[PDB]
């Protein structure tokens, strides 16, 4: 196991990365386990928010 | 006049007036010695150049009186005297006093920014343009004469004091007197003067302070008593440690004297925690904190909580623990630590201080400040009285069912700025961002339409169309930057939408309608607030600033704490703090750092601060806001006869003391579960006869429309439900059981005072659910945008215990979770509109908002460690809430209960609403002197010994000498302190023994002569129980001590003697005015208390049954949790007073490691159910601290304003009493009748305002007293006379007029 495993089809997203619900791979080896990736829109100001690719 | 007049008379041969300001205006007059040409009454502008501004202002200086200029008196050097010529026309020119305006408004600048070596020099400028100020002022008006000095008004005092030491702290003490330099900030107390409005608030606060002399000494009296009291029962108790054993088989020796207190003085060998800075109190009552099984719970080692600052060891501190607790500030923690150490029974200690501490003391200080406000109005409303003595779109943008579609839009995109949080999907996220094009396209296209139908000469004037369009030109910047990543504030303006709704529901447009209506009055008190507050945080920085820096390490941790004097924002908070009601945790942390200098600046900042410039809000917020027929006889005369409503009242009340006694240890009771039980069957079938026996009397029709009978009908419902589970298979829910204590509420609305009391709550609820909704709009308006400034921005990586990291350490959450430690959220979050609402009650309660304004000032940004202070401008939004949302929506409660109790009083004594306050003065006077009847007096006895007896009884000197002696008996209670010498209490104790013989002597005099009469007095039995007690404490060789005799009940009646000196407060006027408020409201301030504990009794067996196992988070332990009932009453009546309820939220709501219950094995975890808790305790603050605690400020505020209006105006019951103690010398026997030759001498013996003076024979005869049989006139006839003559000389005779129609009504 390493830090960057895709584990999905090719062009996929990362941990941390803008998505839109497509480009998002199944899982992801980020510290010491396989944890799934969901495309969640964090806070960042007043009424805005970015789209990113985050740990559920 | 008084001044009107003496100002004038004085101008006649003593000094005259010398110039005048209306509009710009300078005369130049004299003395009547050289005058030349300023005015007789010439009203024009021909003879001189300079008068010519002082002729057109005839007109304008007689505006009400004189309140238009000033007048010098020029009697020193005025005339032939070019220099002062000068000095009048600088002085008195507009342009020279706002040039000072100006320039105590830069130097107040200079104050807030840390200085340097050019603020010096800028310094030496202002304190030279000063003197020039002064120099000009004293030229033109003398130094001190007589009329009209430099030292005269007192603007010119604190113009003068702070030049002065202007000058001592410029050439010498650089070192020593650094204090002195700190006051030259009182000089900005002139800038009040420049807010138009500004006289009637200052003068309703100088009105404050002098009008609250007779209260401070009366509080001041009450703190001493209860200092005495809590000295004698508490010293010593919280020095009280677990303290381990001293080891058997092991070292430390064998054992000695000396070698077991070395060892027990050993802080290692005291029991503490792995946590807990402070060491946790135990005690050996009953209920007391318990030691770990190696320990023995020793008192007298090491130390008193809160750095020693926390005791009842000496006389000064117990007396800064009783100020602590009447002032309600953190007393929980002092509440908390006296009964785990002392024991829960003296929760009764608590109960007396709260009661006649805070309910009554704090409530007559409002009282005072809303005379005070409240007169100061109604002169300047009296005196403003005097001032004043393109077709088609018509029809469809004027539809008003056009106007139904934009309410429809703008509910909508309130609702979605309400569901806008932290984390959400994309789908929810896509909604919520095209719902924004949608909602702007709509009101770009209202505001076309409506100025195409309008046409924008009418569109702009009507002021929510000039407001919508500012929306619409946010709306259209936010859509041009909307790609934009630059400033993006514009995309905060979207908050501003919200208001335009109050358009639409009416009682939010009338809420709105009073502050755009009397917005003076509210701008005049919050400059004042924070003009005061400026003022405090300039010295308290100057005073304490450089200790916390110097003396740093004596803090935990060697630490700064986040509350401090270093710099001007961190002192205006902890001031800013103080008047919300906190001060003596800043106080503990200065008075650590710094000297006993602490203790006077944070006791004014809160008597200015809390008790005055707060309820000076309270004050301005009142000011502006054929066998079927026999059956139904036979039932009706059941449901009406007085003993069988006795039994069903006595039922309800024995099954409900039974419902307290079921709680954890019930299944060890296994008789006690068995009468609970058939208890059940036994009301499932009493319920179901009486709901039977009342549907034959009362009927169908109005059984079913009666709320106490709705009530009734569910409890009957509820326990058939139950008894058709228990008759097949399924326990009993126990939740349904619990519904028979409101059966109770219905006996307690009929307890001979309780009718005022429901019924100015039963008639508010309309009113509360009113300011609930437009509470729950403004708070809305600060949820939104406290999730749009910190939601997600509360996590924070933490160490496997409880530690933050430094941000040195971890930078991120990478870091954090690279490292193996937790990534964390607060409990308290912002994260969505639900959990700001609980974080924003936290902030308005005063109650968990430190830790959620740590998190605000400390947050970055998404996925960043969080540094201390990087953003501490966020203070600025708590500020803003608090002002909007704590000090004026929490406060309108207040209010609510004060206007309804005046109406339900008034119903209640069978007053009409009809007449008019003069008129109900005069109906009291008359109600008084029918019901008035001749005290009879003790009779003098015969045999000569037991007569001499009663001779000294009765005499003055000896009541006098009498009342000597118990100040002198406890005053030497005021010095017990605790380790004192056994020298110093066997003089203490032979001095208490001459004082037990003394008061053996006046006992029995008192006896002898004044016999069984002596047994009504309620003070001579207080006098009499000591005594005996005091004589068996002392006597009987073979004292037994096993709870013979406590010495806490010997001392307790030697303090409880000093209340016969509120009667000897009678004699001054404002003390005998506000005991006798006191006195007749303690009726219905007892029934409010009573139905305080009827609440508290609902909340702590629903909560037995809620929170019974709950483990031990927050603030609930082994000592404080909802385990039995008198647990629950010890947290519930804590609770009252919203003191800590976030510590027992974040127990009650605890759900993240807790243990299943598990039916099977008999087991019933330990969780917490977070949506139970919050409807428990949000339903008990609002019902148990807003309106409950509230109606003793309503009480109190009917009850101080009734009798000072008789002072004023009418009689004051006290007044009626007087006559009757100088009607008995001459009328002994209670004949009812003197005769008339004594009522000469009657007359003249009589106080005011009811004396007549002599000569009285020319006032007799000026009045008809209809004497009756051989000169024999009639108490009610002089008394009636006197009446008339009361009425007749304080307003006008006309007034005299008036109290005739009472008195031929009634008789
Ligand atoms: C609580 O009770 C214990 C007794 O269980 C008291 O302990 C005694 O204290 C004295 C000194 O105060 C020692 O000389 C005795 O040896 C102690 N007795 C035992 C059995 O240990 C203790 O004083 C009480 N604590 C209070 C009243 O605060
Ligand atoms: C964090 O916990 C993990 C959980 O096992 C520890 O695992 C080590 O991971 C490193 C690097 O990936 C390996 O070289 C080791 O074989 C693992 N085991 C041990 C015992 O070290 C890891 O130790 C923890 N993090 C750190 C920084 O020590
Ligand atoms: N005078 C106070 N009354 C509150 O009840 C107290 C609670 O809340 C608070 O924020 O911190 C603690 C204490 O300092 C408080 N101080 C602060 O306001 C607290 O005990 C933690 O719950
Ligand atoms: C406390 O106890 C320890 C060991 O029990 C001892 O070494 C020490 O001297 C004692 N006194 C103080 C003041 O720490
Ligand atoms: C007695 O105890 C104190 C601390 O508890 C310690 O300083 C002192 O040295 C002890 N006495 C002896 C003889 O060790
Ligand atoms: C608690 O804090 C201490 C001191 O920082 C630390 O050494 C320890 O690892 C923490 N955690 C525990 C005791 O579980
Ligand atoms: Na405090």
């Amino acid at each position: 196991a390493k830090d960057g495993d895709v584990e999905g089809p090719a062009g996929c997203k990362k941990y941390d990365v803008e998505c839109d619900s497509g480009e998002c791979c199944q899982k992801q080896y980020l510290w010491y386990k396989w944890r799934p990736l969901d495309c969640r829109c964090l806070k960042s100001g007043f009424f805005s928010s970015k789209c990113v690719c985050r740990d559920v | 006049d008084k001044g009107r007049g003496a100002n004038k008379d004085r101008d006649g041969s003593a000094h005259p007036d010398q110039a005048l300001e209306q509009g710009s205006r300078l005369p130049a007059r004299m003395r009547n010695i050289f005058p030349a040409e300023l005015a007789s009454t010439p009203l024009e502008d021909f003879d001189p150049f300079y008068k010519n501004k002082k002729t057109f202002v005839v007109v304008t200086k007689a505006g009400d009186i004189f309140r238009f200029s000033g007048e010098k008196s020029l009697w020193m050097l005025d005339p032939f005297t070019p220099i002062r010529r000068v000095a009048i026309s600088t002085m008195v020119q507009p342009i020279f006093s706002y040039f000072i305006m100006i320039t105590i408004l830069i130097h107040c600048i200079f104050m807030i920014m840390p200085a340097t070596q050019t603020t010096y020099i800028l310094e030496l400028v202002f304190l030279s343009i000063y003197t020039i100020e002064v120099v000009v002022k004293v030229l033109a008006r003398g130094f001190i004469l007589h009329p009209f000095a430099y030292l005269r008004d007192p603007w010119n005092w604190l113009d003068f004091l702070v030049t002065l030491i202007g000058y001592i702290t410029l050439v010498v003490d650089l070192g020593h007197l650094y204090a002195l330099r700190a006051f030259r900030v009182l000089r900005s107390w002139r800038t009040v003067t420049i807010v138009p409005g500004w006289r009637t608030i200052v003068d309703a606060l100088s009105l404050s302070i002098t009008s609250l002399k007779d209260l401070v000494l009366l509080l001041l009296f009450s703190l001493f008593v209860f200092a005495v009291l809590g000295l004698q029962i508490y010293m010593g108790v919280l020095t009280q440690k677990c303290v381990k054993h001293f080891p058997a088989d092991g070292s430390w020796g064998n054992f000695t004297d000396e070698r077991w207190f070395n060892y027990t003085s050993n802080s290692s060998h005291w029991y503490i925690p792995d946590d807990w800075i402070e060491y946790p109190l135990c005690g050996n009552s009953s209920g007391a904190g318990m030691c770990p099984p190696g320990y023995t719970c020793l008192q007298g080692y090491g130390g008193n909580p809160n750095y020693g600052y926390t005791s009842f060891d000496t006389f000064g501190w117990a007396f800064l623990s009783v100020f602590r607790l009447v002032t309600l500030d953190y007393w929980e923690d002092l509440y908390q630590l006296a009964l785990r150490s002392a024991g829960p029974w003296h929760i009764l200690f608590f109960i007396i201080v709260v009661f006649y501490g805070t309910f009554c003391f704090l409530n007559f200080i409002l009282a005072v400040v809303v005379m005070s406000y409240t007169h100061m109005v109604k002169r300047a409303d009296e005196e403003k009285a005097a001032e004043r003595e393109q077709g088609a779109i018509g029809a469809v943008v004027l539809s008003p069912f056009f106007e139904l579609f934009i309410a429809v839009i703008i509910v909508l995109n309130i609702t979605f700025m309400a569901l806008d949080h932290h984390d959400m999907n994309i789908e929810f996220e896509r909604i919520l961002r095209t719902g924004n094009y949608i909602f702007t396209s709509i009101y770009i296209v209202e505001a076309v339409l409506k100025i195409i139908a309008l046409s924008p000469k009418f569109y702009f004037k009507d002021s929510w169309n000039v407001f919508d369009f500012i929306i619409v030109v946010f709306a259209i910047l936010e859509l041009g930057l909307e790609g934009v990543q630059g400033l993006s504030v514009f995309r905060s303006f979207r908050l501003l939408r919200v208001f335009r709704l109050a358009k639409f529901w009416p009682t939010l447009n009338n809420f709105m309608s009073v502050m755009t209506k009397s917005y003076g009055a509210f701008v005049n008190v919050m400059y004042v607030m924070f003009l005061l507050l400026f003022i405090f945080a300039i010295i308290g920085m100057q005073l304490f600033g450089m200790n916390y820096i110097d003396n740093m390490e004596r803090f935990p941790d060697g630490d700064l704490p986040r509350w401090n004097f270093t710099d001007f924002l961190h002192s205006f908070m902890i001031v800013f703090r103080a008047l919300c009601g906190e001060w003596i945790e800043s106080m503990w942390d200065c008075m650590l750092v710094g000297d006993w200098s602490c203790i006077p600046f944070f006791v004014a900042v809160f008597f200015v601060g809390n008790l005055v410039i707060l309820n000076l809000l309270i004050a301005l917020l009142l000011n502006n806001y054929r066998m079927w027929s026999n059956i139904r006889r036979v039932c009706f005369l059941l449901a009406k006869n007085k003993y069988f409503q006795k039994f069903v009242t006595a039922v309800l009340v024995i099954t409900s003391v039974l419902l307290a006694l079921e709680d954890i240890y019930l299944p060890q009771r296994p008789v006690l579960v068995n009468i609970t039980l058939y208890v059940d069957y036994v009301l499932t079938a009493f319920f179901v006869i009486e709901m039977i026996i009342m549907l034959f009397a009362v009927g169908f029709k109005k059984y079913f429309t009666s709320k106490w009978y709705w009530l009734d009908f569910i409890v009957v419902v509820a326990y058939l439900l139950n008894f058709v589970l228990m008759c097949a298979g399924i326990e009993a829910l126990q939740t349904l059981r619990l519904l028979r204590v409101f059966r109770l509420f219905r006996p307690l609305s009929k307890v001979n005072g309780m009718q005022v009391v429901t019924s100015t709550l039963v008639e508010a609820v309309p009113h509360i659910f009113n300011v609930i909704l437009v509470g729950i709009f403004f708070w809305l308006v600060f949820a939104i945008m406290g999730v749009q400034l910190f939601a997600g921005k509360f996590y924070k990586c933490v160490d496997e215990n409880s530690t933050v990291l430094s941000h040195e350490i971890t930078m991120d959450r990478n870091d954090c979770l690279h490292e193996n430690y937790t990534w964390e959220n607060s409990p308290m979050n912002f994260d969505h509109v639900g959990n700001a609402y609980l974080s924003l009650l936290q902030v308005a309660t005063f109650k968990g908002w430190l830790q959620i304004m740590n998190d605000a000032i400390d947050s970055r940004e998404v996925h960043k460690q969080p540094i201390r202070e990087t953003n501490i401008y966020m203070y600025l939004y708590f500020i803003f809430f608090i002002v909007f949302g704590s000090f004026f929506i929490l406060k309108l409660f207040v209010c609510i209960l004060i206007d309804i109790f005046r109406q339900q009083r008034r119903k209640a004594e069978g007053l009409s609403a009809t007449d008019s306050r003069t008129q109900l003065i005069y109906r009291r006077a008359v109600m008084r002197t029918m019901s008035a009847k001749p005290v009879k007096r003790i009779p003098k006895p015969t045999c000569h010994p037991q007569s001499l007896m009663y001779d000294i009884s009765v005499n003055r000197k000896f009541e006098y000498t009498m009342m000597i002696l118990i100040i002198l008996n406890v005053a030497v209670m005021a010095i017990d302190h605790y380790g004192q010498s056994m020298e110093f209490s066997e003089v203490l104790d032979y001095l208490n023994l001459i004082f037990i013989i003394i008061f053996f002597v006046e006992c029995v005099i008192k006896v002898s002569g004044l016999r069984h009469h002596y047994f009504k007095d309620p003070w001579n039995i207080i006098d009499f129980l000591y005594v005996v007690l005091a004589i068996a404490g002392l006597m009987l060789s073979d004292v037994i001590e096993k709870y013979f005799i406590s010495p806490t009940l010997l001392r307790i009646l030697r303090i409880l003697r000093v209340g016969r000196l509120l009667r000897y407060f009678q004699s001054a006027r404002g003390m005998r005015l506000l005991l006798l408020a006191l006195r007749k409201a303690l009726r219905t301030l007892f029934n409010v208390s009573f139905l305080l504990f009827v609440i508290m009794f609902v909340y702590a067996v629903f909560g037995m049954e809620f929170f019974m196992h709950i483990r031990d988070a927050g603030a609930i332990d082994d000592v404080y949790n909802f385990k039995t009932f008198g647990q629950s009453i010890i947290l519930l009546f804590q609770l009252a007073t919203s003191a800590g309820w976030d510590g027992v939220y974040f127990a009650i709501a605890n759900e993240e490691d807790c243990r299943a219950p598990d039916h099977e094995l008999g087991y019933p975890g330990n969780c917490g159910s977070r949506a139970l808790g919050i409807a428990y305790l949000v339903s008990y603050l609002i019902i148990t601290c807003l309106v409950v605690i509230n109606m003793y400020a309503a009480v109190i505020l009917d009850y101080v304003l009734e009798v000072y209006e008789d002072s004023k105006e009418g009689l004051t019951d006290d007044d009626y009493d007087m006559f009757f103690e100088v009607w008995q010398q001459f009328d002994p026997e209670a004949t009812q009748y003197i005769r008339y030759d004594q009522l000469s001498e009657l007359l003249e013996a009589l106080q005011p305002p009811l004396q007549v003076q002599k000569p009285n024979k020319y006032k007799i005869l000026s009045m008809n007293i209809p004497i009756c049989k051989d000169d024999h006139i009639f108490y009610k006839d002089v008394l009636e006379a006197l009446v008339k003559d009361v009425f007749s000389r304080r307003g006008s005779p006309v007034e005299a007029g008036d109290v005739q129609a009472p008195n031929v009504d009634e008789a």
